[PDB]
C-alpha cells in the first residue's frame, strides 16, 4: 500500500513535471498538505502524557528500508513531546510562506530554487522529531550544504562570501558539538532522547562534556565571541535563506539547548549559568548598541536578531518555569514576526529598488501608504510592545533571569530600551520626511506580499493577546527541565 | 603533592638542547640552499635560527618552572604562560607591537589548550577509558571518572554546587511538613 | 587466481596486436567481476575471527585481510573500466585515453603485489611483496615513456623508492639481530615489556610509511602525482596507501608511539595547510591524500582498530574513485586542452560546469561534502567512527588537531564547488555524442553508495560483530 | 656489524650529498644493499642458522632485479632528453 | 591538435525574463562610501584608539560584569521576607 | 563597537586574520622546496635530515619531555614561517 503511494505519487510529479515546466505549485500543494497532516497530528496528540506519542525507527537492521517492530534497536529513532511539536508548528507554517515568497522573482532557474528551500524546510522539520543525538546531529547539519548551495547561486554581488561564512562558522561549533556527542556515545553507549535523565555522569566528566556543546550553541544561537557570520550571511542571502535562516535555524538551537543539555548536564549546568549570563547579557548590549551605526538594511533586522536571542537564552538558563516557558514563547513569536521585517527589507524593497543602503530610502509614507502601515506595525511588534508574544517572551525571559540572578536581571531589563533606539531610528527614518530623490515611485504593496504580512501579523497578536493557547502542549516540559532539588 | 623545580638547571639543559638544534638546523639549510655558501655561512646567512631555538627553550622552561613554582601545583595553566612567553620571543622578531601581543596570546592560548588535554602528545594508558572502569557502578561505591549512577548522593550535590540558587540539603516538601 | 590471470595474461598479450589491447582489457574486467561474484563465498570460512596461516605460518588469511582483497578487487574493476571502455569516439579521446600494450600485465602483478602485502605473516614475504608493487609502480610510471615529466617522475620515484626499501631491509635484519625469528607472532605481549624493540619496530613503521606519503617526506610524491598522466595517477595514488596501511594496521607494533603522533600531527596541519593556495587540480587532489592518510597514521597507534580502519578506507576508496571519475568527465567542457598525457590541470578550467551538464556538479557536490563530512553521506561516518577510537583511547590533543585540520581543509575542497557553480559566457545547448553508458554507470554507482549507504550501517555492524569477534 | 654498519651509513651519505652525476646515486644504493647483506649474513653466522642466509640470498636477486628495472628507468629518461645533468634529474 | 569537439554546438547564456525599468538613480558617492563600510575590515589596523576600544569592550568589561556574577550568585532571595529580615545569605 | 570591535578585532580572531595566517603559513610551507634546481638533491637531502632530527629528538625526548617542546615549537615556526 505505501509503496503503492509513492510510486503513484512521483508518476504524479513526473508528469506534472513534463506538463508544466515550472514545480511552484506542486511544492505549495504538499507544503499545505503537510500543514494539514501535522495539524491533524495535533487533533491526536495527548496533552495528558509526559511520554513520547508518534514514535518511529528507520534505518533498523532487520528492516533497513521501513518502520521497526524489534526486539532490538539501533537505528535512528524519532517521536515528538510538546516541545517538539510547538516548533514543528511553527515551521510547518512557515515552509509554505517561503515557498510563496519568491514565487516571481526568481526567474533563470526556478526549479533548483524552490527544490533547495523545501528541501531545506523538510531536514529542518525533522530535526523537531529526532530522538537520538546522532540522529539529531545528522539532520542537524543535513541544512548546511543546502544553505551552501543556495547562498552561493542566488544572492547580492557578495554571495559568495556569505556561503562560505554560513558553511565555515556552522561546521566550526558543530564539530565541537561532535565531540561531545562522541563522548557521550562512547561513555554511555546509548544516544536517546529518552532514557538520558536517568544516567549521571561525574561533575568534572560533565563539566569537560558541557563545553563542547555550549560552544556550538553559542556559534548557532551567535552569542557575543561568535555572533560574526549572521549579519553577512542574512545581508546577502537571497530572501527564503534569509526567512527560513533567522526564523528556524536559531530556534532551532534554542532547541537543543533545551533537548540536549538540561537532562543530562544538570550538575554542570548549575556551576555555568554565570558564565552564561555574562555571555548573554554581554551580546545583548554589545550587539544591541552595535546596530545603531549600520549603513545597510537587512543588516540591522539580523543584529535584531541577535539580540532577541541573547534574551531568550538567560531565559532557559534561569532555572525556572517561567523563563523556559518565555523562552519557548519568545523563539516562536520571533519565528512569526522577524520574517516579516525580511520580507520588508527584502521582498518589497530589494525587489523595486535593487539597493539596501539606508541612504537612499527617506519619505516612504506619502507614495506607499500601506507598506509605512506595515513597518511601524513591525518595528513596535519587534522592540517589545505588548500584546504582541514579543513582549511576553522578553517579559517571562526577564523575569526568570531577575530570579536566577538580580544584578544581572537589573542590567538585562535595559535590552526593553536598547532594543526600541535603533529600531525606531530606523523606522522614522524609512517612514518620515519628503519622498526620497533617488527613489522613484513604484507600485504599493501587491495581495501576496500583504497575504504574507497579515499571517505573521495576526499570528503574533493572537499569542500576544492570549499566550495560553499553547500552554497545553508546554506544561509538562516547563517543569521537566528544573534542578531545584 | 609536587616537589619544587629546577629552574636553573632544567633552563641550562635547555639552552643546551636549544643550542644543539640550532647547529642542526643553520646546518640544515646551509645544505639545503642555492649560491655561493661555504662553512662559515652557516652563522652569517642563517636567516637568526638559533636565535630562535635558544630564544624559545630558554624563555619556555624557564616561565613553565617559575609559573609552576609560583603557583605550587601543575596544571595546563603553567603551558599557557610558557606558551605566552615564548609566543613573546617569537613575536619580538616581528619589529611591530600588535603582531607582538598577537603572538603572545594566541601562543599561550594554542599551548594552553596543549597543556590542559595532558600536555602529551601521545596517550596516557590508565586514564583511558580502555583501560578504566566503566559503565555502571555494580554496587554503590565513589563513582569514579567514566562511571555513570543512576542516582548520586545529595551531599555530594551540596557540597560540589552550593547550597544557594534552588539547591538544599533537605528537599523543599519534607522542610515544610505539617508535624 | 591473480596469477592464472597474469600467466594467461602475458601469453594472450605477446600474441595480440595492439589494435586489441583495449578489448583485452575489456575481458579482464569482465574475468575480475566474475572472481568478486563467484568466489566470494569463502567469507564463511571466517566466522568468529578464525584465522588461518598458509604455506607455513608465511601468509595470514583473517575476514580483515578478506576485505582488504575483495577492496582491491572492486577498484581494479572500476580502473580497468576506465582503460577499456572508450569516454566518446572522436578522434580526441583516442588520442588521450589510449592504453599501452603491457599496461594490464603491471595492474595484475601490482595488485598481486599488493595483496601479499596484507596477507604476509613473515618479513621476507613482506620485503618481497614490498619489492614486487615497488617495482610495478617504477613501471606503471614509466610506461608513457613519450612525456618529460612522466620520465622524470619514474626516475625520482625510483630512488626515493630505494633508499625506504634500503630502510625496511635495515629494520628487518635489525630486528633479527636481537630476535631469532622473523613473525611479529613471535612478540606475543610479554617480550615487548623485557625487551627494547622500540626503536626496531617504529623505524620499520616508519620506513613502510614514508612510502605513503607521510609529513616530512611528503613533497617527492606530490610530485610524482602532479607529473604522471591523470589515469595512472588514480591507480598510484589508492594501491601503496591501501596495502601498506593495510598491514601495518593489521599489525600493532606502534601503539601509542610518540613518534608517530608527532608525525600524524605533522601530517594533519601539513595536509591541510599545505593545499591551501593551489591552482593544480591533482596537486589539490594530492593534499587531500595526505590528510586522509594521516587519519589512518592515527588508527596505527590504537589497538583494536578494525572497524574505524576498514569503513574509512572503503570511504575513502569510493571518494577517491569518483572524484577522479567526474574530473575525467570535465574534459568536455573546458575550452583549452593541454598536454595529451593530463588534460586538464588547472581548477579553474572547470568553472562553468553548472550550465554544462549540471548533474557532474551534483556528483561533485556529494562527493566534497563526503569529503568534508557531512552527516547524510559517508565520509561522515567514517570520521565519526575515527573519533569515537581516537577518544576512547586516550588521544585528546590529537582530536582536537584533527578537528581544526579537517575545518582547514575543507576551505580548498569547497574551492572545487566554487570553481564549479559559476557563471560562464558560452554554454552548450545541443551535442551530438554521448557518454559511455558502461562508464557513467559507474560515476552513478559511487554516487549512490555515497549518499544512500549511510542506510545500511546497522546491517555492517552486525555483519561486523559476528565476522571479526 | 661495523664493516656493514659504515658501508651502509658512507654509501648513504654519499648518496644524499650526490651533486655531481646520477650515476653515483646508483651505485652508492647497490653498495647500500651490500652493507645490509654484510650485516645479515654476519647475524647468521653468529646465530648458527640459515634463514638468514635466505633473506640474503632473496635479497641479492631482488638487488639484481631493482638494477635492471632502475637502469632500463634511466634508458628511456635518456630516450627523450639525449643528455643527463650534472645536478641531478 | 587537441581542439573539443565538432559537435558542441555552444551558445550563450541569457538569465531571461523582463527587464525591470530602473527605478532608482545611482548615487555614486552613497555606493561608494557604503562599499567602504561594508569592507572596512580588509583595511582596518590596529592603534590606539583600537586598542582601547578592544580592551575595554572585549576584557574589562567581560571581566568587570564576569566579577559581578560570581559574587553575587547566591546572594540574594527577595520571595517572601519581611521586615527586619535579611534577604542576602551571606 | 561596530567598527574597532565587531568588524574589527572579532574579525582578527575570525575570518580576516586567519585567511591571512593560512596564507602566509602555506606559503611558507610551498617555498619549503623551491630552493635547488635538483629535485634528486633535494629530496634525498630532506630524507637524510628527518631520520637525523627525530632520533636527536627522542634522545632529548626520553631524558625529559619538558625541553622538546620548546623545540618542536621552533621546528613549527621555522616550517611555518
Ligand atoms: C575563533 C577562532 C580563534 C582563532 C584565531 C586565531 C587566528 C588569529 C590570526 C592572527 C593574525 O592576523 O596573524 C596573521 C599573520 C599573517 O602574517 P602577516 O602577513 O605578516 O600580517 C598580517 C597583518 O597584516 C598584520 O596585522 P596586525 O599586526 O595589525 O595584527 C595584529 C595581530 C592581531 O592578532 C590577533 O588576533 C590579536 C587578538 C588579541 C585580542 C585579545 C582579546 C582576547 C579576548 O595579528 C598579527 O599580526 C600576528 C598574530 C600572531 C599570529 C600567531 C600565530 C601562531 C599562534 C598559534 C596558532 C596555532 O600570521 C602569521 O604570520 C603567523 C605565522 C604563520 C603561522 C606560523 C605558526 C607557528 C606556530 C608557532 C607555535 C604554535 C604553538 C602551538 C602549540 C603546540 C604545543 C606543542
Ligand atoms: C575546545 C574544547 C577543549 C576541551 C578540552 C578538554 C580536555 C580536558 C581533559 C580532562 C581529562 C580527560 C577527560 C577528557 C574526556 C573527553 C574529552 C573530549 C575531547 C577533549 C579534546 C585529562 O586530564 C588531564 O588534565 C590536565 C590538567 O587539567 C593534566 O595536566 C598535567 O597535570 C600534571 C599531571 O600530574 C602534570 O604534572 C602537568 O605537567 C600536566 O600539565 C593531566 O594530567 C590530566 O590527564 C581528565 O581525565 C582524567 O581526569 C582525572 C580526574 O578526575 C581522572 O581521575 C581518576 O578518576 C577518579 C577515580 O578513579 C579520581 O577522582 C581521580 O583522582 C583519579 O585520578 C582520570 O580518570 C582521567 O580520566
Ligand atoms: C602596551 C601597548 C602600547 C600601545 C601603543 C600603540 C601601538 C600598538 C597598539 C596595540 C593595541 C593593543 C590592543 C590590545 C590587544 C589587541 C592586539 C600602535 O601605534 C599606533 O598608534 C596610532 C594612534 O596613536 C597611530 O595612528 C595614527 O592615527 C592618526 C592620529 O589618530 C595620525 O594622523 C596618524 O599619523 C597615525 O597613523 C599609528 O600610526 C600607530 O601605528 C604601538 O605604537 C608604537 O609601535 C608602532 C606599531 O607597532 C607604531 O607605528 C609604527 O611606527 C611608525 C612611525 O611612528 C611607522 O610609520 C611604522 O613603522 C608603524 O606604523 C609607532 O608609532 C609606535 O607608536
Ligand atoms: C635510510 C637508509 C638506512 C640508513 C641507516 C643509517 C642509520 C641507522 C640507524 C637507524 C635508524 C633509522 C631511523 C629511525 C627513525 C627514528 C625511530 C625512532 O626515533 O623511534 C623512537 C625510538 O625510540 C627509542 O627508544 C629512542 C631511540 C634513541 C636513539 C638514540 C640515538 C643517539 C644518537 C646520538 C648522537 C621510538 O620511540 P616511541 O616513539 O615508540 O616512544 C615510546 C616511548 O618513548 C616509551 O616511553 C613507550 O614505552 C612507548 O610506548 C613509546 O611511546
Ligand atoms: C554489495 C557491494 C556493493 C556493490 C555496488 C555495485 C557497484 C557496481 C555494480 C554494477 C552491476 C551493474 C548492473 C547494471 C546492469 C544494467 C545497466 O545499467 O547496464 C549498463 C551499465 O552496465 C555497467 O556499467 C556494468 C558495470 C559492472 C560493474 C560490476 C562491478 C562488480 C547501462 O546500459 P544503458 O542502458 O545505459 O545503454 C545501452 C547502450 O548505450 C546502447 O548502445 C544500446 O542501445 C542499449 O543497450 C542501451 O541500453
Ligand atoms: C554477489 C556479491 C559479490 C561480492 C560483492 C563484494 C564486493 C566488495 C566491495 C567492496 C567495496 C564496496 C562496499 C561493500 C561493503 C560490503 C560490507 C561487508 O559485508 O563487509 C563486511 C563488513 O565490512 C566492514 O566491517 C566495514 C565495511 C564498511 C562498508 C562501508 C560502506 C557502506 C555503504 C556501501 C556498502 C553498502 C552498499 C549496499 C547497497 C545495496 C566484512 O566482510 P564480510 O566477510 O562479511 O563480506 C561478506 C560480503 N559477501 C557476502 C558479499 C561476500
Ligand atoms: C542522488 C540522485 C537521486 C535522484 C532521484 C531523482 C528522483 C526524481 C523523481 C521525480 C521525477 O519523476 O522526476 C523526473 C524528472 C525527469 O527528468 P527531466 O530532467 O525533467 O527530463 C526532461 C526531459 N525533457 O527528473 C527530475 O525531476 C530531476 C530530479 C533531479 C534531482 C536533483 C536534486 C538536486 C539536489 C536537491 C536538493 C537535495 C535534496 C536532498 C536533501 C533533501
Ligand atoms: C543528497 C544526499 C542526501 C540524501 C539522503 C536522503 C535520505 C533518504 C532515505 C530514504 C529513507 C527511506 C525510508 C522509507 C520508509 C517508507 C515506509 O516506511 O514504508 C514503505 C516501505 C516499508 O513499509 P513498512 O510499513 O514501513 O514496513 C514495516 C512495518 N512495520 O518502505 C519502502 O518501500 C520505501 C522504499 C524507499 C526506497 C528509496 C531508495 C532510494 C531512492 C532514491
Ligand atoms: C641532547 C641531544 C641534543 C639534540 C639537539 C636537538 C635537535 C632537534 C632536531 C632539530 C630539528 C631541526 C629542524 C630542521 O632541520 O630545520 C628545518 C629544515 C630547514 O628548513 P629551511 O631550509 O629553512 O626551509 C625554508 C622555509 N622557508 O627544514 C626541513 O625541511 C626539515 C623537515 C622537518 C624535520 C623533521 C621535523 C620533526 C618534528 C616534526 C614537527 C613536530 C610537530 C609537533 C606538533
Ligand atoms: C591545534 C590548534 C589549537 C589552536 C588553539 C586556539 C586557542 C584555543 C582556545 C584557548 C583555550 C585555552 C585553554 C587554557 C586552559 C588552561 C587550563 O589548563 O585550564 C585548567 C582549568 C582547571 O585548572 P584548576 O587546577 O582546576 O584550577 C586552577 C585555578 N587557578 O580549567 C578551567 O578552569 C576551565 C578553563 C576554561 C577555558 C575555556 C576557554 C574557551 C574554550
Amino acid at each position: 500500500f505505501l509503496t503503492s503511494i509513492l510510486l503513484s505519487s512521483l508518476y504524479l510529479f513526473n508528469r506534472i513535471l513534463a506538463w508544466q515546466g515550472n514545480v511552484k505549485h506542486f511544492y505549495l500543494f504538499a507544503s499545505n498538505l503537510l500543514l494539514l497532516f501535522i495539524v491533524v497530528l495535533y487533533i491526536n496528540f495527548n496533552t495528558f502524557s509526559n511520554s513520547f506519542q508518534f514514535n518511529f525507527e528507520l534505518f533498523n537492521s532487520l528492516n533497513p528500508f521501513g518502520l521497526s517492530n524489534s526486539d532490538i534497536s539501533n537505528g535512528l529513532l524519532f517521536g515528538i513531546d510538546g516541545l517538539s511539536l510547538t516548533f514543528i508548528l511553527l515551521t510547518v507554517l512557515l515552509i509554505p510562506l517561503t515557498l510563496l515568497g519568491n514565487w516571481y522573482n526568481i526567474n533563470f532557474n526556478s526549479n533548483l530554487y524552490y527544490t533547495l528551500v523545501l528541501a531545506i524546510g523538510l531536514v529542518i522539520l525533522l530535526n523537531f522529531w529526532a530522538l537520538d543525538y546522532i540522529s539529531f546531529y545528522i539532520l542537524f547539519e543535513a541544512t548546511l550544504p543546502l544553505l551552501f548551495i543556495l547562498i552561493h547561486i542566488y544572492g547580492s554581488s557578495d554571495s559568495e562570501r556569505a556561503s562560505f561564512y554560513v558553511l565555515m562558522f556552522t561546521l566550526s561549533g558543530s564539530l565541537f558539538m561532535l565531540l561531545s556527542i562522541v563522548v557521550i556515545s562512547i561513555v554511555l553507549n546509548t544516544t536517546n532522547f529518552i532514557n538520558h535523565n536517568l544516567f549521571v555522569l561525574s561533575l568534572d566528566l560533565q563539566t569537560i562534556i558541557w563545553l563542547g556543546l555550549f560552544i556550538a550553541i553559542m556559534v548557532k544561537t551567535p552569542l557575543f565571541p561568535i555572533h560574526v557570520w549572521l549579519p553577512v550571511v542574512h545581508s546577502e542571502s537571497p530572501l527564503a535563506g534569509s526567512m527560513i535562516l533567522a526564523g528556524l535555524i536559531l530556534k532551532l538551537a534554542l532547541y537543543a539547548i533545551l533537548r540536549l543539555l538540561l537532562p543530562l548536564l544538570c550538575e554542570a549546568q548549575i556551576l555555568y549559568t554565570p558564565m552564561i549570563y555574562i555571555i548573554s547579557l554581554l551580546t545583548i548590549i554589545l550587539t544591541s548598541l552595535a546596530t545603531l551605526r549600520q549603513i545597510d538594511l537587512k543588516v540591522i533586522i539580523a543584529y535584531s536578531s541577535i539580540s532577541h536571542m541573547g534574551i531568550a537564552i538567560l531565559g532557559v538558563c534561569s532555572n525556572t518555569s517561567l523563563g523556559i516557558y518565555g523562552s519557548i514563547v519568545l523563539g516562536v513569536a520571533h519565528g512569526f514576526v522577524s520574517p516579516a521585517l525580511f520580507l520588508i527589507v527584502g521582498g518589497i524593497l530589494y525587489d523595486r529598488y535593487h539597493i539596501r543602503i539606508v541612504n537612499y530610502y527617506k519619505g516612504l509614507t506619502t507614495y506607499m501608504p500601506q507598506l509605512a502601515t506595515y513597518i511601524i506595525i513591525l518595528s513596535f511588534a519587534n522592540i517589545g510592545t505588548p500584546l504582541t508574544g514579543n513582549f511576553t517572551g522578553e517579559f517571562l525571559s526577564l523575569q526568570g533571569g531577575f530570579i536566577r540572578n538580580p544584578i544581572i536581571g537589573g542590567i538585562s531589563c535595559i535590552s526593553v530600551l536598547l532594543a526600541a533606539i535603533y529600531q525606531l531610528k530606523l523606522t522614522n527614518k524609512l517612514t518620515g520626511g519628503i519622498s526620497s530623490i533617488y527613489m522613484h515611485r513604484t507600485n504599493d504593496v501587491t495581495i501576496r506580499e500583504k497575504f504574507i504580512m497579515n499571517i505573521l501579523i495576526i499570528s503574533t497578536l493572537i499569542i500576544g493577546i492570549c499566550p495560553q493557547i499553547m500552554y497545553n502542549l508546554l506544561y509538562w516540559t516547563v517543569n521537566n527541565y528544573i534542578y531545584i532539588i | 603533592h609536587f616537589h619544587p623545580y629546577n629552574t636553573l638547571g632544567l633552563a641550562t639543559q635547555s639552552a643546551m638542547v636549544g643550542l644543539g638544534a640550532g647547529v642542526v638546523a643553520a646546518a640544515a639549510r646551509n645544505s639545503l640552499a642555492t649560491g655561493p655558501r661555504n662553512i662559515l655561512t652557516t652563522f652569517s646567512k642563517s636567516g637568526g635560527v638559533v636565535t630562535i631555538f635558544t630564544g624559545a627553550s630558554i624563555a619556555y622552561v624557564f616561565t613553565y618552572c617559575s609559573a609552576a613554582n609560583l603557583r605550587e601545583r601543575k596544571d595546563g595553566w603553567n603551558h599557557m604562560w610558557a606558551g605566552a612567553a615564548t609566543g613573546a620571543v617569537l613575536g619580538a622578531r616581528t619589529k611591530l607591537v600588535p603582531a607582538f601581543i598577537g603572538w603572545t596570546v594566541l601562543c599561550g592560548a594554542a599551548c594552553g589548550l596543549f597543556g590542559w588535554t595532558g600536555a602529551r602528545f601521545n596517550a596516557d594508558r590508565k586514564a583511558s577509558l580502555e583501560q578504566s572502569p566503566k559503565g555502571f557502578v555494580q554496587e554503590d561505591a565513589h563513582q569514579t571518572f567514566w562511571e555513570v549512577v543512576h542516582r548520586r548522593p545529595l551531599s555530594l550535590t551540596v557540597e560540589q554546587l552550593g547550597e544557594g540558587r534552588g539547591i538544599n540539603a533537605v528537599p523543599i516538601a519534607t522542610a515544610t511538613e505539617a508535624p | 587466481m591473480l596469477i592464472l590471470a597474469i600467466i594467461s595474461l602475458i601469453t594472450f598479450v605477446s600474441m595480440s596486436k595492439l589494435s586489441d589491447n583495449r578489448a583485452i582489457i575489456r575481458l579482464i574486467n569482465i574475468y575480475l567481476i566474475l572472481v568478486l561474484v563467484l568466489d566470494s563465498f569463502l567469507y564463511l570460512l571466517f566466522l568468529n575471527n578464525q584465522t588461518y596461516t598458509v604455506m607455513g605460518e608465511l601468509l595470514i588469511f583473517n575476514s580483515f585481510t578478506f576485505y582488504i582483497d575483495m577492496l582491491i578487487y572492486f577498484i581494479m574493476i572500476v580502473i580497468s573500466s576506465l582503460y577499456g571502455y572508450n569516454l566518446y569516439n572522436n578522434n580526441l579521446y583516442k588520442t588521450l585515453f589510449e592504453p599501452k600494450k603491457e599496461l594490464i600485465i603491471l595492474f595484475l602483478i601490482n595488485i598481486l603485489g599488493a595483496l601479499l602485502i596484507v596477507h604476509s605473516n613473515d618479513f621476507i614475504t613482506l620485503f618481497v611483496a614490498i619489492e614486487l608493487q615497488s617495482y610495478s609502480i617504477y613501471l606503471i610510471t614509466a610506461i608513457y615513456n613519450s612525456s618529460y615529466k612522466a620520465s622524470k617522475a619514474s626516475m625520482l620515484y625510483f630512488f626515493m623508492g630505494g633508499i625506504l626499501s634500503i630502510l625496511i631491509a635495515y629494520s628487518i635484519n635489525t630486528y633479527y639481530s636481537v630476535l631469532n625469528s622473523y613473525t611479529l607472532h613471535s612478540l606475543d605481549s610479554l617480550i615487548i615489556n623485557t625487551l627494547d624493540l622500540n626503536l626496531i619496530l617504529i623505524a620499520l613503521s616508519l620506513g613502510l610509511l614514508f612510502k605513503i606519503g607521510i609529513a616530512p617526506l611528503h613533497k617527492w610524491l606530490i610530485s610524482i602525482y602532479e607529473n604522471t598522466p591523470i589515469l595512472i595517477t588514480i591507480y598510484i595514488s589508492l594501491i601503496p596507501k591501501i596495502s601498506i596501511l593495510s598491514y601495518l594496521v593489521l599489525s600493532n607494533i606502534s601503539i601509542n608511539s610518540l613518534v608517530i603522533s608527532i608525525l600524524a600531527i605533522l601530517t594533519l596541519l601539513v595536509g591541510s595547510v599545505g593545499g591551501l593556495l593551489q591552482i593544480k587540480i591533482k596537486r589539490l587532489l594530492a593534499f587531500s591524500g595526505l590528510t586522509n592518510a594521516g587519519y589512518m597514521m592515527l588508527l596505527l597507534l590504537l589497538n583494536n582498530n578494525e572497524f574505524s580502519y576498514l569503513y574509512y578506507i572503503t570511504q575513502y576508496s569510493i571518494s577517491h574513485l569518483a572524484i577522479f571519475m567526474i574530473i575525467i568527465f570535465s574534459i568536455y567542457y573546458i575550452n583549452y586542452i593541454n598536454n595529451q598525457y593530463n588534460p586538464i590541470i588547472y581548477v579553474n578550467q572547470l568553472k562553468g560546469l553548472i550550465h554544462d551538464n549540471a548533474y557532474l556538479v551534483l556528483s561533485m557536490a556529494i562527493v566534497v561534502f563526503s569529503f568534508i563530512g557531512i552527516p547524510p553521506l559517508l565520509g561522515f561516518f567514517g570520521k565519526l567512527n575515527i573519533l569515537m577510537s581516537i577518544l576512547n583511547n586516550g588521544y585528546y590533543f590529537i582530536s582536537i588537531v584533527l578537528i581544526v585540520a579537517s575545518l582547514i581543509s575543507a576551505l580548498y575542497y569547497l574551492y572545487l564547488l566554487n570553481v564549479s557553480i559559476q557563471d560562464k559566457n558560452n554554454i552548450l545547448i545541443n551535442s551530438n555524442e554521448t557518454v559511455s553508458s558502461v562508464l557513467s554507470y559507474i560515476l552513478s554507482s559511487l554516487i549512490i553508495l555515497i549518499t544512500f549507504g549511510f542506510i545500511y550501517n546497522s546491517l555492517i555492524i552486525d555483519i561486523f560483530n559476528v565476522y571479526f569477534n | 656489524m661495523f664493516i656493514g654498519t659504515i658501508i651502509l651509513v658512507l654509501s648513504f651519505l654519499g648518496f644524499v650529498f650526490n651533486r655531481r652525476n646520477i650515476i653515483l646515486a646508483f651505485i652508492c644504493l647497490e653498495t647500500m644493499l651490500l652493507g645490509i647483506n654484510l650485516i645479515l649474513l654476519r647475524n647468521s653466522v653468529l646465530f648458527d642458522d640459515i634463514s638468514g642466509s635466505l633473506f640474503a640470498i632473496v635479497i641479492i636477486i631482488l638487488a639484481g632485479v631493482e638494477s635492471a628495472i632502475g637502469l632500463s628507468l634511466l634508458v628511456s629518461y635518456y630516450r627523450l632528453r639525449g643528455v643527463i645533468n650534472s645536478y641531478g634529474i | 591538435e587537441l581542439k573539443p569537439s565538432s559537435a558542441i554546438q555552444r551558445g550563450p547564456l541569457n538569465k531571461g525574463g523582463w527587464d525591470a525599468p530602473h527605478a532608482l538613480h545611482n548615487d555614486g558617492a552613497i555606493d561608494r562610501y557604503a562599499h567602504w563600510r561594508t569592507f572596512y575590515q580588509e583595511r582596518f589596523k590596529y592603534t590606539r584608539a583600537t586598542g582601547k576600544s578592544t580592551l575595554i569592550f572585549l576584557v574589562a568589561f567581560p571581566a568587570l560584569i564576569g566579577y559581578v556574577a560570581y559574587q553575587s550568585e547566591g546572594l540574594f532571595e527577595f520571595a517572601g521576607k519581611r521586615r527586619g529580615e535579611s534577604v542576602t545569605t551571606r | 563597537i561596530a567598527h574597532h570591535v565587531d568588524k574589527g578585532s572579532l574579525y582578527r580572531l575570525g575570518p580576516v586574520g586567519i585567511n591571512r595566517l593560512l596564507n602566509k603559513a602555506s606559503y611558507n610551507v610551498i617555498n619549503l622546496s623551491s630552493n635547488t634546481r635538483s629535485s634528486l638533491s633535494m629530496n634525498s637531502m630532506l630524507i637524510l635530515i628527518t631520520i637525523v632530527s627525530l632520533l636527536l629528538l627522542v634522545l632529548v625526548m626520553n631524558v625529559n619531555f619538558i625541553i622538546v617542546i620548546p623545540v618542536l615549537i621552533s621546528i613549527l615556526y621555522i616550517l611555518f614561517s
